[PDB]
């Protein structure tokens, strides 16, 4: 048999299993990247892509 | 006695690169201009090599 | 790789090509390690220069992998190589030197 | 490791399938029998399907053990699962696709790397079966071999909606499917699915052949239907309630039409276009495996 | 010039054969007798003056608009 949900029914459950990131994780930092301008302008295409 | 093999390689290898230089079409008259200016280049670059 | 933003059209550009040249000469070993890495810069170089033999080329496969016996196999199907590829069975098809 | 019984892994009461319904766990069969179809003027005609490519996609060199089940459940049942393509660790199904390999499918669903203690895992022999096909579903997203994801779904509507004489025929009018339904039906559905062994169905259907084959179609029929139910309510045009006398009947349309939608709605679980591509291409595998 | 009456076939002719010399299509002619020569992709490069990618593909490598295959006329 598999569990019954535990939002299904009105009984209330004061034990549960939370999901949680680790220090591993860090969401929301900011991060760095290297920018790279084109070389020459006259050089950068449009269309057709 | 005299010849580097490895030296000479690398004189192939920018008699290669001056040949692709050579042959790479260009239109801007600039472009047309550093094809040469590249191949000198090359040309400077393999007696530094040896 | 640290890598490089060239898009080839000058003719001085050939310099990009010529770095890793040198690159391969000086440190052959250390080139191969990074050489799928320089495979992307020069397939920017040869859709340039060579259209034509770029479109035979990727139609190739852009890697491909030996099997027993031997054989290459090419994928068939042009894309990026990532490094992430060094320890996999695939190799940049660039440096196959299969006619 | 876990032997393959005479009948599916399915046959074993640990691998049941079971979504909640009346406030117990109904089978999908006797969910099945609540569903109820409107049809309508369009038709459905079935095609034949493509043959998947022969080609089985690279395990790049991966280190962990890739979580697979979790991966494809979500993928074609997950509430809120995307970019399902990006990150291309289906490819990994391939690593156990060799003879002899030192991987091992666990019940968990996980692909450890090696054979490792405490963790039951499946009979290489049927995993490598179920591998050498479904390890393409690494190559879902790659242009050269993506599935058609209209047409397919002409064989979902087929096998779920259709009658056994619509189904003889391979033609059935197109369909609108009710039924009498609580609040947030389709979600709870579709994740009483997502939390279904799938690997065993899969595997079962990989591995069997002969006559305990064909017996396991039949006895798990009405599994691989609530599966295509959940997907076609992914891809339904629109979903709506109807009132029927202080009672409610949602109300899916239509079942076999791939209305192509990727923005969000509360009724149902959205495929984002990787997951079209991706449910496209595991359908055609499924589809393909189921008929022969 | 001729809001009213036809365009005087002197003029027509001479003018419309003035402009036919001003046309010249870039190509590299070749032996194989399996070749067409993608006349979409030609003229097409032309009317941009070859300043659009596929300009600058045809006015660097105008034997790619030889093809055999007529599919991969565009495929390369
Ligand atoms: N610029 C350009 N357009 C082309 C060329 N050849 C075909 N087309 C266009 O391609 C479109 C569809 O191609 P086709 O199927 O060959 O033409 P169609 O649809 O049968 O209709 P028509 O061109 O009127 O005969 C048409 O609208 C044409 O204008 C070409 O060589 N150069």
């Amino acid at each position: 048999q598999v569990g019954i949900p535990k939002l299904e029914v009105d009984h209330i459950s004061f034990s549960n299993v939370v999901s949680m990131m680790t220090a591993n994780i860090r969401t929301g930092d900011d991060m760095a990247v290297e920018r790279v301008n084109p070389d020459d302008v006259r050089a950068i295409n449009i269309r057709n892509a | 006695t005299v010849t580097n093999e490895f030296a000479s390689r690398f004189r192939t290898i920018v008699a290669t690169l001056a040949n692709v230089v050579n042959e790479r079409a260009v239109q801007d008259d600039m472009q047309k201009a550093t094809r040469s200016c590249t191949k000198q280049w090359l040309r400077h670059l393999e007696t530094q090599f040896d | 790789l640290k890598k490089i933003a060239e898009s080839f059209e000058d003719p001085s550009s050939i310099v990009v090509v010529l770095e890793f040249i040198l690159f391969a000469l000086f440190f052959p070993t250390e080139f191969n390690r990074i050489k799928g890495d320089i495979q992307n810069v020069l397939l920017l170089f040869f859709s340039r220069w060579y259209p034509v033999e770029y479109g035979i080329f990727v139609q190739r496969g852009a890697t491909y992998t030996i099997n027993a016996a031997g054989e290459f196999e090419f994928s068939g199907r042009n894309e990026k190589w990532d490094q992430a590829l060094y320890l996999s069975e695939h190799f940049p098809a660039l440096f196959s030197d299969v006619p | 490791m876990l032997q393959q019984p005479t009948g599916g892994y399915t046959t074993l009461e640990q691998f049941a399938f079971t979504i909640r319904n009346d406030g117990t766990n109904a089978t999908p069969t006797q969910f099945l029998q609540l569903l109820s179809y409107e049809a309508t003027e369009n038709e459905l005609v079935k095609k034949t399907i493509p043959t998947p490519e022969t080609h089985l996609p690279s395990a790049r060199n991966v280190p962990g053990n890739v979580y697979i089940e979790d991966a494809i459940t979500q993928a074609l049942f997950g509430i809120s699962a995307q970019n399902v393509n990006a990150h291309g660790y289906f490819s990994r199904l391939s690593a156990l696709a060799l003879p002899n390999t030192s991987a091992r499918l666990g019940l968990d669903g996980v692909i450890y790397n090696s054979e490792t203690i405490n963790i039951p895992f499946y009979d290489p022999a049927a995993v490598a079966n179920f591998a050498a096909t479904y390890a393409k579903l690494g190559n879902a997203s790659t242009p050269r071999y993506r599935a058609d994801m209209i047409d397919i779904y002409a064989h979902v509507g087929l096998e779920l909606a259709g009658t056994d004489a619509e189904r003889a025929a391979g033609v059935m009018p197109v369909k609108r499917a009710k039924f009498d339904s609580w609040e947030g039906s389709l979600i709870s559905l579709s994740r009483d699915v997502v939390n279904w062994k799938i690997l065993a169905f899969l595997i079962d259907l990989c591995s069997l052949e002969g006559e305990a084959l064909r017996a396991f179609k039949t006895r798990n029929r009405d599994v691989f239907r609530m599966m295509l139910f959940i997907m076609s309510t992914a891809v339904a045009a629109n979903v709506v309630n109807r009132k029927v006398t202080k009672r409610v009947d949602r109300v899916l349309e239509y079942i076999g039409v791939n209305s192509m939608r990727t923005a969000g709605r509360t009724a149902t679980i959205t495929y984002d276009l990787s997951r079209h591509e991706f449910a496209a291409k595991f359908l055609q595998l499924t589809f393909t495996r189921w008929n022969a | 010039k001729y809001p009213s009456k036809a365009i005087p076939a002197d003029e027509l002719i001479d003018n419309l054969h003035s402009w036919m010399r001003s046309v010249h299509l870039l190509h590299v002619r070749s032996e194989d007798n399996t070749l067409r020569y993608n006349w979409m992709l030609g003229v097409y490069a032309r009317s941009t003056n070859y300043t659009t990618p596929v300009g600058q593909l045809v006015v660097n490598a105008p034997a790619i608009l030889n093809y055999s295959n007529p599919q991969d006329a565009f495929n390369s």
